[PDB]
């Protein structure tokens, strides 16, 4: 899952 | 050496908040320094995130970018299975009074639902806030750790949970849980926020409004820490935390002579890494805390 919660979402 | 009245507070405070309003990209290059100060506290390795950077741990952050500092990450003591360790993306933010008022933490996922509700128990958490929706942008965003009417009893490890009542409202739900381990019989109740307000619009923030008021009819001191969580546990988490505090300043008269919402988050990064995400939920507390105190006039 990790997906960078800053980029965009 | 010379105090002034807190009403006195919220005028100066009211009086600025005017011109402020106004006073270009104001609210822009205020939040601009806050990712300012988190850029040079990542630059300096100054709060380290090492527990949660272990092999082991990637499983369970949902997002690689919000990590927990060490210092003030919550640690899960109570051992129930032989795999259980003490790690949970989750810090502790403190209070107005003192430490552990909050426990600003992202929406469990498949993998933590067990640790997350070992957390719950282990620090008797009484309140649970979950600020967003288990679906948004399309996808995924919190994994299921209640449990709802007539569903029986979920279980996570040896934790029960089931749904006594579901008292739903405005703009948000409440979920009295009962949850059973070792006999024990606990009752938590889960404030479910599906609704944000309006950036602008001054009418929306209300709502919001609404919840810390009912969760604070809930539990009106900080005994225990509440459990506040949204899909990473930082944007709206913060927004909540935030509010909270000024408003537990505020109900007790002590806002101090140089109160101020960017201070109150500064200092509120320091504890957990991205609290109060973006621009938005700046102005969002920001506004929000200027009607708190119009209201006290």
């Amino acid at each position: 899952y990790g997906e960078e919660y800053d980029d965009l979402y | 050496m010379a105090s002034m009245d807190q009403r006195e507070i919220l005028q100066k405070f009211l009086d600025e908040a005017q011109s402020k309003k106004i006073t270009k990209e104001e609210f822009a290059n205020e939040f601009l320094k806050l990712k300012r100060q988190s850029t040079k506290y990542k630059a300096d390795k100054t709060y380290p995130t090492t527990v949660a950077e272990k092999p082991k741990n990637i499983k369970k952050n949902r997002y690689k970018d919000i990590l927990p500092y060490d210092y003030s990450r919550v640690e899960l003591s109570l051992i129930t299975s032989d795999e259980d360790s003490s790690y949970i993306n989750a810090n502790f933010i403190k209070g107005v009074y003192g430490p552990k008022a909050y426990i600003a933490t992202q929406g469990p996922l498949s993998t933590t639902l067990l640790d997350f509700w070992r957390m719950i128990w282990e620090y008797s958490v009484l309140i649970i806030v979950m600020a967003c929706m288990e679906y948004e942008m399309g996808k995924k965003k919190c994994e299921r750790y209640w449990a709802e009417p007539g569903e029986m009893q979920l279980e996570f490890g040896p934790f029960s949970v089931s749904c006594e009542a579901e008292k739903r409202k405005s703009d948000y739900i409440i979920r009295t849980l009962k949850v059973k381990f070792n006999s024990e019989t606990r009752t938590i109740y889960q404030f479910h926020y599906k609704n944000w307000p309006d950036h602008d619009v001054p009418s929306s923030i209300d709502p919001i409004l609404e919840l810390i008021w009912d969760v604070r009819c809930y539990q009106e001191d900080d005994s225990v820490p509440i459990c506040i969580h949204s899909s990473a546990g930082c944007g709206r988490t913060g927004v909540i935390c935030a509010i909270d505090y000024t408003w537990m300043l505020l109900k007790d008269g002590i806002i101090p002579e140089n109160f101020s919402v960017f201070s109150l988050i500064r200092e509120m990064r320091t504890q957990r890494p991205s609290l109060v995400q973006t621009q938005e939920q700046y102005e969002l507390v920001y506004n929000a805390v200027l009607e708190l105190f119009k209201r006290q006039m």
